[PDB]
C-alpha cells in the first residue's frame, strides 16, 4: 500500500527534507535581510472589540518590487514553508510517547499529507502539480460553494433581513457574480469589485508636524512625478512640504477630512477647559503644534490606512467563513482564532503578489509554459484540474485575478475565486450529451480593466461591450498587442 | 433601578471632571515629581495600567486579582457573620498521633 | 385523588452507585492506560489525567481550618443550662433531697 | 433614558445636569468634598458593618483558656 | 401537597429526562433541517441576463 | 431586581473605536542589532535553573533495611 | 469496608416517555416558526439571528409538546412533568437564560471584563485628561489606597459588571415558579371542586346523575384548560422574549449607516508611497 | 514517570486517614503547594521570553507604544493630531513594569522573527509547558522521597507501596499496624 | 456537492452556536446535580429524608 511505498523512501527522504531546510533558511535571511532595510513597519492593530489583533494586505502584504530572485525560486520558498507546515506530526511521538507512532502512520498513508521529500517527481512545478491533481484541487472542490454560499448570507444576512440589510443598486452585479452557473455566461471583474460599495471609502491620512491630511489622485500623481523627476532631497522635501500644504488647503475648504463624519472613526476637537480653567469666552485649548507655523508643514513619515469596511471587514466574518476561506485556500484553519488565520490568508495574499511581481518582471504570462501557469491559476484558486482550458483562457483568468487581487480585499476575491468552483453532477448518463461547439476560448484582449464600468440599475441590466469596440482600443491594448503578437 | 441613578450620575461626572479640572490647572511637570518616580516603581500602577490594555489583558487583570486577593475577600465576607458569633475553644492537635516505627 | 394525580409513582428501581469504588477503577483504569501507552510526564494526557486529582488532593491535606464550618461547630440551637443560684439550684438540692 | 456611569456633555465640555446641578460651587469646596471620595459606594458601607462586628467580636473561647486571667 | 418539596426541584429523574431528550435531538437535527425551499427554483426561472446584442450600424 | 440593558451603555458605546492601520517608514531602526550571543546564555541559565531544581525518583531509600 | 461509599439513584419510566417527544418534532415541524422569525427581527438583527432564533424554537416547541402531552398523552412522568418545579426552571428556563450567552457569550465577556475596568461613560469623548485618567490611573475615579482594600473590590466590580444581567435571571426564575404555580394551584383546586361536589351527589343520590351532561361538561372543560393553558404559554413566551430584549439585546445595538464608496477600481496601498 | 501512580493511592489513603498527619507531613505538603504555585509564575516567565524571541519589532511596540495601549479608551484622532499628547504625557503612558523594561531592551537585540501566529506562540508555551510539567514532577518525586524517609504511617504506606504491592494489600497490612501499636487494639 | 449535513456532524456542529446550546444545558444540568443534590438526597448518608 501507500504507507509501506512511503516507508520505502522515508530513508531516502531525511537528506533532501534537510537540505530544503538549508535552502529555506538561506533564502530567508536574505529576504528579510532586504526587507529589514526596504519595508516599512505595520504596526499591529486589534479588532473593534481589542483583544484580538486584525491584519489587513494593505498595511502588511509588502511587496518587494526590485527583488532579486527567480520565479521558480520563490515558489520553492513558499512550497517549502508548506512542507514545513506538513512536517508537525513528527512532533507527536515527541509529546505523546511511544504509541504517537499510529498519528505519524495515518500522516503516511496518504501522500497529500506529506511534503515534497516523498514525491517521486523532481521539478518543483510538476511536483506542485501532481500534489494539486491528487489531493488538493479534490479538497477545494468541496469548500468552494459552501463558502460561496457563507459569503452570499453574509452580504444577505441572516433570518429574512435582506430588506435591511442589502443595497438595492449592487444586485445585478450580485447576481451575475453568485448566479453565473444557472446561465452559463462569463463574469466580469468590474462587476465584483462593485461588492465594495457595501463598504465605506478606504483613505489614508498623512501624519504631519500639525494635522493629519488626506490622500488623494492629485497629490498621489504630484509626489510620483517628483519621485520620477530624481531631484536632490532639499528639492524634494520642498516640493513635497509644497503639495501638502496644497493639500491641506484643499481639505480645509472641502470641510475638513472624510474621517471625521463617519461613525466609528473621528477627529477630536481642541479640548475643553473645565470649571475655574475656563478663561471667559475661549473654552478650549489648542495643541502644542499650534504655534508652529503652517509654513513649515512637513510629513512626518506615518501612515494611517483606513479601508472603512462596514460589512467586509474581516474582523465580522466570524469563526466559520474565515476556516473555509483557508480551507479553500489550503492553508491551516484548525484550533486557532480567526487572528492568526487572517494572518495566514494575508502572508498568502501577500505570496501571491509578489509572485505576480516577479512574473511581470520575468515578462509577464506569456513567458510561462503550459503547466506552470495552469500550477499558477492552481495557486491562485480559479482553476480546478477536469476543466483542461486554453491558453488565452488562462492567461485571461490569471489577468482578471491579478488585478482584482491589486485591489487588496480578500472578500471580492473570494467571490470571485468560488465561482469557478460550482459542478454538478447529473443523474443520468446519457445527459449531458456531447457538445457540438469548441471549448471556451479567450484573450487577454477580452478583459476591460482600463475602463470604468457603473452598476447596472436593479432589474435593468446592461449587455457587455468589448474592450476592442471602445474608440483608441487599438491603441490602448497597444502593450497587450505587440506581447501576444511576439 | 432607583430613581437615585442621575444624582449619582451627576455626582461621578463631579468628581471625575474636578480630578481633571486639578490635573488641568497643575499642568505640566507631574513626570518630575516624586510620586511619578515612585508611580513608575509601584507594581500597583504596573497591574491598574496593564488591566486596560487590549489583547485580553482585562480579562488577566480581573482573573488574577481574583486568583490573589478576591478569594481572601470570599473568606472575609463569609467570615463578617461569624466574627459576632460564639465559637468554641480550638482544639489544638497534640502532635502525638501518627508516629510508627518502620519495617 | 388530586394529589394523587400530582404525584410521580413511575418509578422501576434504585440504582445503587458505589461511587468510592467507581473513582478507585477510575484511577486504576488511567493508571493501567499511562503504563500500557508508557507515556511522558510532559504529555497532555498524562497532566489532564493526573494534575487535578493531585492538586484537589494537596489542597485537602493542606487544609488547616482553625474552626470547622458554620453549622457543623457553632451557632447551633442549644437549650439554656441550669444556673448555680436561684431557682435551678434549688430543684437541684430537691431533686437530690428527693432521690436521697 | 438615564442610564447608569452615564453623562452627556453641552458644547462647553460641561456635564449637562440630569437631576441637580453642583457647579455652583467653588472649586476649593468641590476639591475638598472630591480628595477622599472614590468610585466606590457599597464597599466602604461593609467595610465599616464589618469593623463594627471586629469591634463586637466574641472572645469567649479566649476566655476559657484563660487569656484574660 | 407532593410537588412542593426539595426532593423535586433538583430531580435526578427530570435531568436524565432532559439529558435523553436533547441527545436525541441532537441526533435528529440533520433530519429537521431537511425542509426545501422554493426560492432557487425562482431564481433559476427569472434571472434573466441581458442577451441583447451590440450593433454599431 | 437587577439592572437593565435599558438603564446602562451598549457594547457599541463602550468600543466605539473601529480599526485604523498605523504604517512607519523605515529609517533603518530595526538595524544593527547587538547582543548576538544573548539567547545561547538565556537557554544556558534556563537548563541552569531547570537542574538546580530537578529531583530524580530515588525508590531506593524505601528499601526493607529493617 | 470504609473506601465503599454508596449512593443511591432514583430510575423510572424515562426512555421511552423522552423518545416520543422528539418523535413528535417531525409532525409538528416548527409551527411556531414564524412568530418567533417576526418576534426575532423585532427585537434584534444581526448575523448570528438565526442561533438564537433555532435555540428559542427547540425551547418552545419542547414546552408546547410537553404540554400537550400533559394535557392528552397522560402517562407516567407526563402528568407531573408540569406540575413539578425542576422542569420548570430547568427544562425550560435554564434554556432561555445560557441561549443569548451562548450566541452574543464573546461579546458580553469582553464587555464584562471591561466593566470590571469601571469608568465613567462619557458621550463625544473628546477630552484629553479622561484619557491620562483612563490609561494612568486605569479609570476617570480616584483609585488612590483602593489596593489596601483590592480583596473585596474585584468582587464588587465583578457584580457590578454583571448587575445588568441579573435581571434577566431574576425574571426567568420568577416566570418559572409563576408556570409551576399556575399548573398546581389550578389542578389542584378544580380537583378539589369536583370531589365536593362528587361527596355532595354521593350522599344525596337523586343528583348523581350526569346532570350536565356525558359529552357537555368534558367538552367545556377540554375547552377551558386549553384555553387557560394557551393562555399561560403565550405569556411565559411573550414576556421571556420581551424581556430578553428589554434587558440583554438592547446591549447590541449597533447601527451602522450606509457611506457611499467612490474609490472602487483603484486603492491606495502601502506601494504607492513606500 | 512512576511516582504520581503510587501517590494517587497514597493521597487517597491520606485523606481518608487524615487524622493520621504529621507536622512534619503538613510541612511537606505545603513545600509542593509552595513549589507548585511558583511553578506557575516561572511559566509565564518562560512563555514571555520564549514568544519574545520570536516577536517582530511591531509585535514589540505593539506592547511599549501607547498608541496600541490605548486603543481601548482613546481615539486614535487623538494620537493623529500632532500636539495633543506631549512628550511627558506620552512618557506616563507608557508601561513601566519589567516586562515593558525586558521588552525595550529588547528592542536593540537580534533574534529570529517570525510573523505573529502559532509558532511565535508555541515558541513560548512549550519552553513553559516542559517548565511546569517538570517542576511539579519533580516536586511530586521530593515529596514521595520525603514520605518514603519519613519515619510514620503515611510513610509504611509509601514505602509498601513501593516495594510492589497492590493498593488494597497495603491498607489492610498498614491498617493491622494501626489497630494494634496506634489505636490499640482490644 | 459536499454537505456537512450529510458528511460531518463534528463540522456541522462547530459551525452552528444553536447545537451547542442543548450540550452546555446538560452539563449545567449534571453540574448543578454534582454541586447539590448528590450529597444532600442520593447519598446513603443523606438518603433518609425521602421518609
Ligand atoms: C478543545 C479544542 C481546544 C483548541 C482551541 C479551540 C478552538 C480554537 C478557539 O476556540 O479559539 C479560541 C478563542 C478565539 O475565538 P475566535 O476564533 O477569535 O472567535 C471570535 C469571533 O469574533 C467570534 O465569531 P463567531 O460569532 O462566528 O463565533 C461565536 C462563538 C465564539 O465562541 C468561541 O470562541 C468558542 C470556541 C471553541 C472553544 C472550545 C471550548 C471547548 C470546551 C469543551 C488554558 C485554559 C484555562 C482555563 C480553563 C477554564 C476556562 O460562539 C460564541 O460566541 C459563544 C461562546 C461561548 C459558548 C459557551 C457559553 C457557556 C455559557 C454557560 C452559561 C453561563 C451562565 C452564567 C452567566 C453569568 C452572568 C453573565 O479564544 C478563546 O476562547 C480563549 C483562547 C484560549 C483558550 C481556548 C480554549 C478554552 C476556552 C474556549
Ligand atoms: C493548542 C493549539 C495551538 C496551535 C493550533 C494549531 C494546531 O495545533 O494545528 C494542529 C494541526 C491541524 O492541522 P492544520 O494546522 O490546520 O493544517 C492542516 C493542513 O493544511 C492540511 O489540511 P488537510 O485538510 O489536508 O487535513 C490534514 C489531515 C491530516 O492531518 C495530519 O497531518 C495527519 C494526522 C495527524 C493526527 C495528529 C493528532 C493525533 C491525536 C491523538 C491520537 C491518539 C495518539 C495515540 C494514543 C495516545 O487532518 C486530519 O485528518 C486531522 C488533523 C487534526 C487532528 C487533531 C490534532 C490535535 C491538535 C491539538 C490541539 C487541538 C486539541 C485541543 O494538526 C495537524 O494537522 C498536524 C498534527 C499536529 C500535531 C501537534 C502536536 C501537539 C498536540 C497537542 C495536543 C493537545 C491536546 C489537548 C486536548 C486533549
Ligand atoms: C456530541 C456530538 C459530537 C461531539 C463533537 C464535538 C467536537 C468538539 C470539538 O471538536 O471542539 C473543537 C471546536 C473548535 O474547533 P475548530 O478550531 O473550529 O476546528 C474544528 C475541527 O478541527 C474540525 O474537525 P476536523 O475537520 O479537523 O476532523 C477531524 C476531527 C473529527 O473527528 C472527530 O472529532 C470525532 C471522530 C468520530 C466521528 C467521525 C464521524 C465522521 O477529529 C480530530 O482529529 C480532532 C477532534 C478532537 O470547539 C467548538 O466549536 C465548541 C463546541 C463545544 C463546546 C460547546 C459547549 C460545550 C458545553 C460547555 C459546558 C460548560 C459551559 C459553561
Ligand atoms: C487548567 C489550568 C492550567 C494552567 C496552565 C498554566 C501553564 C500552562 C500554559 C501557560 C500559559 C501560557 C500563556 C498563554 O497560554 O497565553 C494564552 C493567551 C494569549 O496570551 P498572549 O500571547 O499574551 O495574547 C496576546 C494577544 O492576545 C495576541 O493576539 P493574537 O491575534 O495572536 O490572538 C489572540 C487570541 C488568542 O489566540 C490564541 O491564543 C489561540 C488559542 C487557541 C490555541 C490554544 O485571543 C486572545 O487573546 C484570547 C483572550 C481571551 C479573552 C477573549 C474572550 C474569550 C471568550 C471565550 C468564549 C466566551 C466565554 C463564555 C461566554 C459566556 C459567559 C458570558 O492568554 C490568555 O488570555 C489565556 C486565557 C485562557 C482562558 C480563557 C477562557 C475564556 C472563557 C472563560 C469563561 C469564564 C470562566 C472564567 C472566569
Ligand atoms: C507583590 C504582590 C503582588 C503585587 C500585585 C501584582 C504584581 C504583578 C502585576 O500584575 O503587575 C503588572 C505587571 C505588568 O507589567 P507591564 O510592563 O505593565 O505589561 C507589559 C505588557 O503589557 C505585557 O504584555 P504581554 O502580553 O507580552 O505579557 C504577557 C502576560 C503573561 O502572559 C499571558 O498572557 C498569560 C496570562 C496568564 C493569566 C493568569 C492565569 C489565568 C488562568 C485562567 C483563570 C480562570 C479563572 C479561574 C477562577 C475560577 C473560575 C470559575 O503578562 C502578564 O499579564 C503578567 C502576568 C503576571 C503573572 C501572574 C501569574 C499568575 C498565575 C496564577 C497563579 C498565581 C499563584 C500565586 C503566585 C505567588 C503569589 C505570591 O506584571 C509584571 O510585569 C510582573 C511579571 C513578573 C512576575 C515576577 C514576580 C516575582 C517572582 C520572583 C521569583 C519567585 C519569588 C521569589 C521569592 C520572592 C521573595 C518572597
Ligand atoms: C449602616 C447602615 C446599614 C443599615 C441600612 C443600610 C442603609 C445604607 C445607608 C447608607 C446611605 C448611603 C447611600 C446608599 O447606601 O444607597 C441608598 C439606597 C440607594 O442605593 P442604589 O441607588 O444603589 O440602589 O437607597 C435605598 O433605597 C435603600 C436605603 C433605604 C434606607
Ligand atoms: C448499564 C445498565 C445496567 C442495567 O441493567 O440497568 C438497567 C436499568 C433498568 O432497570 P429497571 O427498568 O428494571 O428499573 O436501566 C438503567 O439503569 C439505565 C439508567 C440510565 C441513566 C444513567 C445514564
Ligand atoms: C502589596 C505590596 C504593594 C506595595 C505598594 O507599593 O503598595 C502601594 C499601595 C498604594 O498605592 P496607591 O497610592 O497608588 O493607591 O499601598 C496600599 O494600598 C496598601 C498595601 C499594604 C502596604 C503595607 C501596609
Amino acid at each position: 500500500t501507500a504507507v509501506v511505498k512511503n516507508l520505502a523512501k522515508l530513508p531516502a527522504a531525511t537528506s533532501q527534507i534537510l537540505t530544503n531546510v538549508s535552502k529555506l533558511q538561506t533564502f530567508h535571511g536574505l529576504l528579510e535581510e532586504r526587507r529589514d532595510k526596504y519595508a516599512p513597519l505595520a504596526y499591529h492593530t486589534y479588532d473593534n472589540l481589542k483583544q484580538k489583533t486584525t491584519w489587513h494586505p494593505i498595511a502588511h502584504a509588502w511587496v518587494d518590487e526590485g527583488l532579486p530572485v527567480s520565479k521558480k525560486e520563490y515558489n520553492e520558498y513558499c512550497w517549502l514553508k508548506k512542507d514545513m507546515q506538513r512536517l508537525l506530526p513528527l512532533a507527536s511521538p515527541f509529546v505523546f510517547g511511544i504509541y504517537g507512532i499510529l498519528p505519524l502512520a495515518v500522516w503516511l498513508s496518504n501522500d497529500g499529507y506529506l511534503p515534497s521529500a516523498f514525491s517521486s517527481k523532481k521539478d518543483i512545478v510538476s511536483k506542485k502539480l501532481e500534489w494539486y491533481s491528487s489531493y488538493g484541487d479534490d479538497l477545494r472542490q468541496q469548500v468552494g460553494p459552501m463558502l460561496q454560499h457563507r459569503l452570499k448570507r453574509h452580504l444577505r444576512g441572516t433570518l429574512n433581513n435582506e430588506h435591511r440589510l442589502m443595497l438595492d443598486e449592487v444586485t445585478e452585479s450580485y447576481k451575475e457574480i453568485f448566479y453565473s452557473h444557472y446561465t452559463g455566461q462569463l463574469r466580469d471583474v468590474r462587476k465584483c469589485a462593485h461588492l465594495r460599495l457595501y463598504d465605506g471609502t478606504s483613505t489614508v491620512l498623512l501624519l504631519t508636524n500639525k494635522e493629519p491630511v488626506e490622500l488623494t489622485s492629485e497629490l498621489l500623481q504630484k509626489w510620483n512625478a517628483i519621485k520620477a523627476a530624481k531631484l536632490s532631497p532639499e528639492e524634494e522635501k520642498k516640493a513635497r512640504n509644497e503639495a501638502l500644504i496644497e493639500a491641506y488647503k484643499e481639505q480645509e475648504l472641502h470641510g475638513g477630512p472624510h474621517v471625521k463624519h463617519m461613525q466609528g472613526y473621528g477627529i477630536p476637537a481642541d479640548t475643553p477647559l473645565l470649571g475655574e480653567n475656563a478663561k471667559g469666552d475661549q473654552y478650549t485649548q489648542p495643541p502644542e503644534s499650534a504655534s508652529i507655523p503652517l509654513e513649515q508643514l512637513e510629513w512626518t513619515g506615518d501612515t494611517v490606512f483606513i479601508p472603512a469596511e462596514y460589512r467586509t471587514e474581516m474582523e465580522d466574518w466570524g469563526r466559520e467563513l474565515t476556516k473555509l476561506a483557508n480551507q479553500f485556500l489550503l492553508l491551516p484553519w484548525r484550533f486557532v482564532s480567526n487572528a492568526w488565520n487572517q494572518r495566514r490568508l494575508v502572508s498568502w495574499f501577500e505570496e501571491i503578489l509578489q509572485e505576480d511581481a516577479l512574473i511581470a518582471k520575468e515578462g509577464g504570462v506569456q513567458a510561462l509554459s503550459d503547466d506552470e501557469l495552469k500550477v499558477a491559476l492552481l495557486d491562485r484558486a480559479v482553476i480546478r484540474c477536469d476543466e483542461e482550458l486554453t491558453r488565452g483562457d488562462m492567461e485571461a483568468r490569471y489577468k482578471e485575478i491579478s488585478w482584482l487581487m491589486s485591489l487588496r480585499n480578500p472578500f471580492i476575491v473570494l467571490a470571485w475565486q468560488t465561482g469557478y468552483y460550482r459542478s454538478t453532477y447529473s443523474p443520468e448518463d446519457d445527459l449531458p450529451e456531447a457538445s457540438i461547439l469548441p471549448k471556451l476560448n479567450r484573450t487577454v484582449l477580452d478583459v476591460d480593466v482600463h475602463n470604468e464600468l457603473a452598476p447596472d440599475h436593479p432589474e435593468k441590466p446592461l449587455p457587455r461591450v468589448h474592450p476592442a469596440l471602445y474608440p483608441n482600443s487599438h491603441l490602448a491594448l497597444a502593450k497587450e498587442v505587440a506581447v501576444l503578437a511576439k | 433601578s432607583s430613581p437615585l441613578v442621575p444624582v449619582w450620575n451627576d455626582l461621578r461626572a463631579l468628581q471625575v471632571f474636578t480630578s481633571q479640572e486639578y490635573m488641568q490647572k497643575r499642568g505640566p511637570g507631574f513626570t518630575n515629581t516624586l510620586e511619578y518616580k515612585l508611580s513608575c516603581l509601584n507594581p500597583v500602577k504596573w497591574y491598574d495600567m496593564m488591566k486596560v490594555m487590549p489583547g485580553g489583558k482585562a480579562f488577566v487583570g480581573t482573573a488574577l486579582g481574583l486568583a490573589l486577593f478576591g478569594g481572601w475577600g470570599v473568606e472575609f465576607v463569609k467570615n463578617i457573620s461569624v466574627m459576632t458569633k460564639e465559637k468554641p475553644p480550638i482544639d489544638w492537635n497534640n502532635e502525638k498521633l501518627g508516629h510508627l516505627t518502620r519495617s | 385523588s388530586p394529589n394523587e394525580h400530582l404525584m410521580f409513582f413511575d418509578f422501576s428501581s434504585w440504582l445503587l452507585v458505589d461511587f468510592g469504588k467507581r473513582w478507585e477503577r477510575w484511577v486504576s483504569f488511567k493508571k493501567s492506560f499511562l503504563t500500557t501507552t508508557r507515556s511522558p510526564y510532559w504529555s497532555p494526557q498524562f497532566f489532564l489525567l493526573t494534575f487535578f486529582q493531585l492538586r484537589n488532593s494537596n489542597v485537602k491535606l493542606c487544609e488547616n481550618w482553625n474552626w470547622a464550618p458554620k453549622g457543623d461547630d457553632f451557632n447551633l440551637l442549644h437549650n439554656s443550662a441550669a444556673e448555680p443560684f436561684g431557682r435551678d439550684l434549688k430543684a437541684h438540692l430537691e431533686r437530690e433531697a428527693g432521690a436521697k | 433614558g438615564e442610564l447608569s456611569e452615564y453623562v452627556e456633555v453641552n458644547e462647553k465640555g460641561m456635564p449637562k445636569p440630569q437631576a441637580l446641578s453642583l457647579w455652583n460651587m467653588p472649586y476649593a469646596k468641590r476639591r475638598a468634598l472630591t480628595k477622599f471620595a472614590r468610585g466606590v459606594r457599597w464597599q466602604f458601607i461593609v467595610l465599616f458593618i464589618a469593623l463594627y462586628n471586629f469591634k463586637n467580636r466574641d472572645d469567649s473561647h479566649l476566655l476559657r483558656r484563660g487569656a484574660y486571667n | 401537597l407532593i410537588p412542593v418539596s426539595l426532593v423535586d426541584l433538583i430531580n435526578i429523574n427530570i435531568i436524565f429526562y432532559i439529558l435523553l431528550l436533547y441527545t436525541l435531538l441532537l441526533f435528529f437535527i440533520p433530519l429537521f433541517l431537511a425542509s426545501i425551499n422554493y426560492t432557487y427554483h425562482y431564481i433559476y426561472k427569472y434571472y434573466n441576463y441581458n442577451y441583447n446584442f451590440i450593433n454599431n450600424n | 431586581m437587577g439592572g437593565k440593558a435599558s438603564e446602562a451603555v451598549t457594547i457599541a458605546f463602550r468600543f466605539p473605536h473601529r480599526t485604523t492601520f498605523l504604517v512607519k517608514q523605515n529609517v533603518g531602526q530595526k538595524l544593527n542589532k547587538g547582543h548576538q550571543t544573548f539567547w545561547q546564555l538565556v537557554a544556558g541559565g534556563w537548563l541552569f535553573f531547570l537542574l538546580i531544581n530537578r529531583t530524580s525518583f530515588k525508590p531506593k531509600l524505601a528499601a526493607p533495611k529493617v | 469496608m470504609l473506601n465503599s461509599n454508596i449512593y443511591i439513584i432514583i430510575y423510572g419510566g424515562i426512555i421511552m416517555y423522552s423518545i416520543m417527544i422528539i418523535i413528535q418534532m417531525f409532525l409538528y415541524n416548527f409551527s411556531n416558526k414564524i412568530y418567533i422569525e417576526v418576534e426575532i427581527n423585532k427585537y434584534i438583527l444581526s448575523k448570528n439571528n438565526i442561533d438564537i432564533y433555532w435555540i428559542i424554537c427547540n425551547c418552545t416547541i419542547i414546552i408546547i409538546i410537553t404540554t400537550l402531552n400533559h394535557i392528552i398523552n397522560k402517562i407516567g412522568i407526563y402528568n407531573m412533568i408540569e406540575y413539578n418545579i425542576c422542569y420548570w426552571l430547568i427544562g425550560t428556563g435554564l434554556g432561555l437564560y445560557i441561549s443569548p450567552f451562548i450566541v452574543f457569550g464573546y461579546k458580553f465577556f469582553v464587555y464584562i471584563m471591561d466593566l470590571n475596568n469601571y469608568s465613567l461613560n462619557i458621550y463625544h469623548n473628546n477630552n484629553k485628561m479622561n484619557d491620562i485618567q483612563q490609561i494612568y490611573n486605569g479609570t476617570n475615579y480616584n483609585d488612590t489606597m483602593i489596593f489596601f482594600i483590592k480583596d473585596i473590590n474585584n468582587i464588587f466590580t465583578i457584580y457590578r459588571s454583571i448587575n445588568f444581567f441579573m435581571n434577566w435571571l431574576y425574571q426567568m426564575i420568577y416566570y418559572g415558579v409563576r408556570m409551576w404555580l399556575v399548573f398546581v394551584l389550578h389542578s389542584f383546586s378544580l380537583g378539589s371542586f369536583g370531589e365536593l361536589i362528587t361527596v355532595i351527589t354521593d350522599n344525596n343520590l337523586i343528583f348523581n346523575v350526569f346532570y350536565i351532561g356525558l359529552l357537555g361538561l368534558g367538552f367545556i372543560l377540554y375547552l377551558i384548560v386549553i384555553f387557560y393553558l394557551g393562555i399561560q404559554i403565550y405569556v411565559y413566551i411573550s414576556f421571556s422574549l420581551s424581556f430578553l430584549h428589554s434587558t440583554i439585546l438592547l446591549f447590541l445595538v449597533n447601527y451602522i449607516p450606509h457611506y457611499n464608496n467612490k474609490s472602487i477600481f483603484n486603492t491606495f496601498t502601502n506601494k504607492s508611497i513606500y | 514517570t512512576h511516582a504520581e501512580l503510587h501517590l494517587f493511592d497514597l493521597d487517597e489513603f491520606m485523606q481518608t486517614y487524615k487524622r493520621l498527619q504529621t507536622r512534619q507531613d503538613w510541612l511537606i505538603e505545603n513545600k509542593c503547594k509552595k513549589s507548585r504555585l511558583f511553578s506557575y509564575v516561572a511559566a509565564v516567565i518562560a512563555f514571555t521570553v520564549g514568544k519574545s524571541a520570536t516577536m517582530s519589532d511591531e509585535a514589540i511596540l505593539a506592547k511599549i507604544d501607547p498608541y496600541v495601549t490605548s486603543e481601548v479608551r482613546v481615539q486614535r484622532g487623538a494620537w493623529w493630531r500632532s500636539g495633543y499628547f506631549t512628550k511627558e504625557e506620552v512618557e506616563m503612558m507608557t508601561p513601566k513594569g519589567p516586562i515593558a523594561r525586558y521588552y525595550k531592551f529588547l528592542l536593540g537585540v537580534r533574534r529570529f522573527p517570525l510573523k505573529h501566529g502559532a509558532l511565535s506562540w508555541a515558541c513560548g508555551f512549550v519552553p513553559a509547558w516542559l517548565t511546569f510539567t517538570s517542576l511539579n514532577h519533580w516536586a511530586q518525586n521530593r515529596r514521595l522521597n520525603r514520605y518514603l524517609t519519613q519515619e510514620s504511617v503515611f510513610g509504611e504506606m509509601a514505602r509498601e507501596l513501593v516495594r510492589g504491592k497492590t493498593a488494597d494489600e497495603a491498607t489492610t497490612s498498614v491498617m493491622a499496624r494501626v489497630e494494634k501499636e496506634i489505636l490499640g487494639v482490644h | 456537492v459536499y454537505t456537512n449535513w450529510q458528511s460531518s456532524y463534528t463540522r456541522l456542529f462547530v459551525s452552528k452556536p444553536w447545537m451547542w446550546h442543548p450540550l452546555a444545558w446538560m452539563t449545567l444540568s449534571v453540574g448543578i446535580w454534582w454541586k447539590f443534590g448528590k450529597e444532600s438526597l442520593c447519598n446513603e448518608r443523606s438518603f433518609y429524608i425521602h421518609t
